[PDB]
RNA sequence: AGGAAUUCCCAGUAAGUGCGGGUCAUAAGCUUGCGUUGAUUAAGUCCCUGCCCUUUACACACCGCCCGU
């Protein structure tokens, strides 16, 4: 899991 | 994209009320309720219903046996019997009694085509029996 | 303990929504100035010169999907998502018609050319034909499969022709709502559908380069009308027909597809084609000197020209033309509205006013009168109060962004781990500092107002203080996996980060020692802030529950459900421990603190939310989704009192006996009036059952009573109505309809009424039609079963005869006996 | 001789009258037996107020598709 996904 | 053309034909010759040419299609269509809606349409009209038996000449062969298995539904019914009777009336006549045999499927035809028209024929014969009661009156009316 | 309510104020950064279509319209006798562009739930009027909006029409919870102005000029129909149609007048700015027929998005609308009847398609297979005068809606046709992309008026004929996203094009006949002619020709969606050459031309848009064309004679039989296959025209662009337009009363065709480039056609007509023809045929005579049915084909396919295609910056989603030079105004995926001119050249944008991506970082200035909002390529500033962008300033890409404590500089974030720096005034960018080897995730301000914080994808928390303006990194703190966010106390004591793993770590500012650790979210936190006195901190996650923890011992009060998707921000008032919330379900929500309670909810958004921010004074609160918008809620005096609140969102025949009596009298009212009439020339009802005679409506009154209660209704029927039954009845068995039907009920009230019937003399003629006429219709009936009698007996008798010369026999006999046993349930 | 409201009741029933017992619980100005005299109206509908169910054993005869999200 990377924050690209999460958040932006 | 054929049926939808077949389909936009007999939905316009039910519009303009041409039930003699929607006999052709519905048939071809196999459309059994279409039918036997038409074959009642035809019938209340006065001229239309003298035009019948001609109209079924003109149909092909194949057409007059898809036909013969819709009337066998239509004599269950109680309701739909007398529009069934009709048209066994002018296969019986107009056609050759060997071209009948002839037919696929005429043998389970004439298996449930007997016991429901016998059905029908004892009920008439006690309304034939009813109308004996008009004569009746006639004779104490003063 | 009495809270205030916040209302929305006001809707701004949006110049036009992706989704709709660009209509020019007329005001003030300046037909091209002026432009309708549908933006979320409002439609704006903008001038193109000026670059000002002259007008807003209001809209109500629903995003706008299609526009359509009326012919005179003076009205502009409305579609929305939800499916109803709202007209507005152009010069009051407000509407009071609304038509609700339809149950999906309203895909199009058309209008006639008088303006009476208004056409809509929606993505519910249905069309709805309106009365725009007499505000009311006609009827409906209902052949279409699927969503409805186009419907066409004709105006000879009163003839509707539409296209949907099935295979089909059907036409319509209005006059009796019949459709008497369907197009099976084309594979794929029909996209589009146009009228060219005085309705004898029809143009149809498909998912591929070739682009068809029939042509219409006026008169399987054709109906109406013929269409026949004169031809295709190709297309440079290769994929699908996004949109086909023709301007009024215009020579110009337009074809777009998905790509930017819009491709412009020229039809030849009249004494052009005519005077084409006839140098074409001298240039074959001249070929013929130096050395017909082949010019003439030539002709047909020069028929229509291409002139030079408009390009633009971005893809198109809609486009108007309009011809005196043609004018064609665009509306692109960015919100930007450009405007070109050809017998091409750009004659004007309007692209201040909004950014060109989604708002993704946002923030106040220290007072109130300053709005920051960033987005990719992009920083603007927003006056509060006046809402026009002050100044603009390029950047590489927005994340988070701090306003500095001075009021005229500004800190940005960026997916490169770059920080940049502006003055206001000056709008250029100071120095870049390259602070973060991966993304910038967050940044945080410090109490005093000197210093700052960065986190970011690089597994280090860096510090760094301000130095004409610079900033140098005083200390960096390394930990184990990336950093969500970061945010220290309103005291310089305590440091709170979040990381990829589902902890938040508190550290000593001071000394960079751990202090303390919060648990217990199964996905990662997102945002995070800390209350004004520093009691309180809360936590929201990708999970959807937000939990409240005390600083003083680490220990959780609350854990709530909140959103119904993953929380994007979270912030506290300053005054109080009231905090706003906004996550992917659409919505904001405020809550207490003290109280674990839920207050509000704020439902202006129709997308997710990306980022809030809420004013140092607490009034106003912004906030970005991912529609194009931006919206303002300010906080009101009127006070708001929970359980009210809570109760709001709770909120948000005639017998058959009778039947017969009024039959009968309806009958005898008919035939006197018909007398009547009759004599001159020396009701609803019977239109409602199809025009059929007064004798004939009484029938099926008869046949509609069920067959359980036939009889006593003929026994309390008084006799007064017996004779005209009598009469009536003789009427039905001559025509051979349902005969067993009526000679039941005939039967029936004879013997009842036997003895009243013979004393009037007046029955004796009626009887005696009777008597003949019912023996003579039930023996013809019995006669043509009996007659089936003989030929399917006979029939059988043959099909038997057959099987006996097969009778191996006994193998026959099983199997023939074997066929002819079924089975019964018997109680043994 | 007991208003407004309200409760109960179909045959040896409603109502009146007397005579006993205190029975391993209960019962004292109350509890429970037993006998005597003995009626008016009603034997059917779903209209109001409600309740219980359904709308997928092929003699004759009859009958011939519940609807929507
Ligand atoms: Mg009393
Ligand atoms: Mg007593």
């Amino acid at each position: 899991i990377s924050v690209h996904k999460l958040k932006l | 994209e054929e049926q939808v053309v077949r389909q936009q034909e007999l939905d316009n010759l039910l519009h303009e009320k041409r039930y003699l040419r929607a006999l052709g299609l519905a048939i071809s269509l196999d459309r059994p309720h279409t039918v036997l809606t038409v074959i009642q349409a035809i019938r209340r009209d006065p001229e239309a219903c003298e035009k019948l038996e001609a109209t079924m000449l003109r149909l092909r062969r194949d057409q007059k046996e898809a036909l013969l298995r819709f009337c066998v539904t239509w004599n269950t019914n109680s309701r739909h019997c007398h529009e069934a009777q009709a048209v066994l009336g002018v296969l019986l006549r107009r056609e050759a009694p060997e071209e009948l045999l002839a037919y696929e499927g005429v043998r389970a035809a004439l298996e449930a085509l007997l016991p429901y028209t016998e059905r029908h024929f004892q009920r008439l014969s006690r309304t034939l029996q009813a109308a004996a009661f008009l004569d009746f009156l006639w004779h104490n009316m003063k | 303990k009495q809270y205030l309510r916040y209302v929305a104020s006001a809707v701004f950064g949006v110049i036009g929504s992706q989704k709709g279509n660009i209509v020019f319209v007329t005001l003030r006798g300046e037909k091209g100035r002026y432009v309708a562009v549908p933006a979320c739930e409002h439609v704006f009027i903008w001038d193109l010169r000026k670059g000002e909006k002259i007008l807003i029409l209001q809209g109500l919870k629903q995003e706008v999907t299609c526009l359509c102005p009326s012919p005179d000029g003076l009205h502009l129909a409305v579609g929305y998502e939800d499916g109803s149609i709202r007209i507005f007048s152009l010069l009051s700015g407000e509407g009071n018609v609304t038509f609700n027929g339809h149950k999906a998005a309203i895909t199009t609308l058309k209008y006639d050319q008088l303006g009476g009847r208004l056409a809509s398609g929606s993505k519910d297979t249905d069309i709805i034909v309106w009365d725009v005068i007499n505000e009311s809606g006609l009827y409906r046709l209902k052949g279409h499969k699927d969503a409805i992309t186009q419907a066409l008026f004709l105006r000879e004929k009163n003839l509707l022709v539409t296209s949907g996203k099935d295979t089909m094009v059907k036409w319509w006949d209005l006059d009796t709502q019949h459709c008497f002619k369907t197009m099976v020709g084309h594979r794929t969606e029909v996209w589009g559908l146009v009228l060219l050459s005085e309705e004898k031309r029809l143009i149809t848009g498909a998912s591929d380069s070739e682009l068809r064309v029939w042509d219409i004679a006026y008169l399987p039989e054709d109906r109406i009308l013929s269409c026949r296959k004169a031809g295709s025209i190709m297309r440079e662009g290769r994929d699908r027909v996004v949109n086909l337009a023709v301007d009024k009363t215009g020579r110009i065709l337009a074809c777009h597809g998905t790509d930017s480039v819009l491709e412009l056609f020229c039809i030849l007509s009249k004494k052009e084609i005519q005077k084409k023809m006839d140098k074409k045929m001298k240039k074959a005579r001249k070929k013929a000197k130096l050395h017909p049915e082949v010019n003439v084909e030539m002709s047909l396919q020069d028929e229509i020209q291409r002139v030079t295609n408009i390009k633009t910056s971005a893809k198109i989603k809609s486009f108007d033309l309009i011809h005196s030079e043609l004018k064609a105004v665009f509306l692109l995926q960015n919100n930007l509205v450009e405007l070109y001119s050809l017998n091409p050249v750009r004659t004007s944008r309007i692209t201040i006013g909004g950014h060109r991506s989604d708002v993704r970082t946002l923030s106040f200035s220290s007072d109130n009168i300053a709005v920051l909002s960033a987005a990719a390529d992009s920083i603007k500033i927003w006056n509060r109060s006046t809402l026009q962008c002050i100044r603009t300033m390029t950047c590489e890409y927005a994340l988070c962004s701090f306003f500095v404590p001075g009021d005229r500089q500004v800190v940005i974030g960026t997916k490169t781990g770059k920080l940049q720096l502006y003055d206001l005034a000056s709008g250029n960018l100071l120095e870049t500092i390259d602070a973060h080897d991966g993304a910038l995730w967050s940044m945080s301000l410090s109490p005093d107002q000197r210093g700052f914080v960065t986190g970011g994808a690089d597994k280090s928390v860096k510090f760094w203080d301000f130095e004409r303006l610079s900033v140098k990194q005083t200390r960096t703190l390394q930990l184990d996996e990336d950093v969500l966010c970061v945010s220290y106390s309103p005291n310089q004591k305590l440091l709170a980060v979040s990381l990829l793993d589902c902890t938040v770590k508190i550290f000593y500012v001071d000394t960079l020692k751990f202090f303390l650790s919060l648990y217990g979210h199964k996905l990662p936190v997102i945002c995070m802030d800390i209350s004004h006195d520093g009691a309180l901190i809360a936590t929201g996650s990708a999970d959807r529950n937000v939990k409240i923890w005390g600083l003083d011992f680490g220990d959780c009060h609350k854990s709530l459900f909140a959103h119904d998707d993953s929380v994007m921000y979270l912030q506290f008032v300053p005054k109080s421990h009231l905090f706003f919330t906004a996550g992917k379900d659409h919505k904001i929500k405020q809550w207490d603190a003290d109280k674990f309670e839920h207050i509000q909810t704020l439902e202006g958004h129709h997308q997710e939310i990306w980022c809030l921010a809420v004013s140092p004074s607490g009034d106003y609160v912004v906030s970005s989704s991912h529609d194009k918008s931006l919206r303002l809620w300010e906080r009101t005096r009127e006070p708001l009192i929970l359980e009210e609140e809570r109760e709001m969102e709770r909120e948000a025949t005639v017998k058959a006996a009778e039947r017969i009596m009024e039959a009968i009298e309806l009958y005898r009212e008919e035939t006197a009036k018909m007398k009547e009439h009759k004599a001159i020339c020396k009701n609803p009802i019977l239109m409602a059952y199809g025009s059929i005679s007064p004798s004939a409506y009484v029938l099926e009154i008869f046949k509609g009573i069920k067959s359980s209660e036939l009889e006593e209704s003929l026994l309390v029927l008084p006799f007064s109505y017996v004779p005209d039954i009598l009469k009536l009845f003789n009427e039905f068995i001559q025509l051979g309809s349902d005969v067993e039907l009526i000679c039941r009920c005939l039967f029936f009230l004879l013997r009842i009424h036997f003895g009243q019937i013979t004393s009037n003399q007046m029955l004796v003629p009626v009887i005696e039609k009777l008597r003949e006429t019912t023996i003579s219709k039930v023996s013809q009936v019995r006669d043509v079963i009996g007659f089936n009698m003989a030929g399917l007996d006979y029939l059988k008798r043959e099909c038997e005869a057959k099987s006996e010369v097969m009778f191996s026999h006994l193998e026959e006999k099983k199997r023939k006996r074997k066929k002819r046993e079924k089975l019964i349930l018997t109680l043994t």
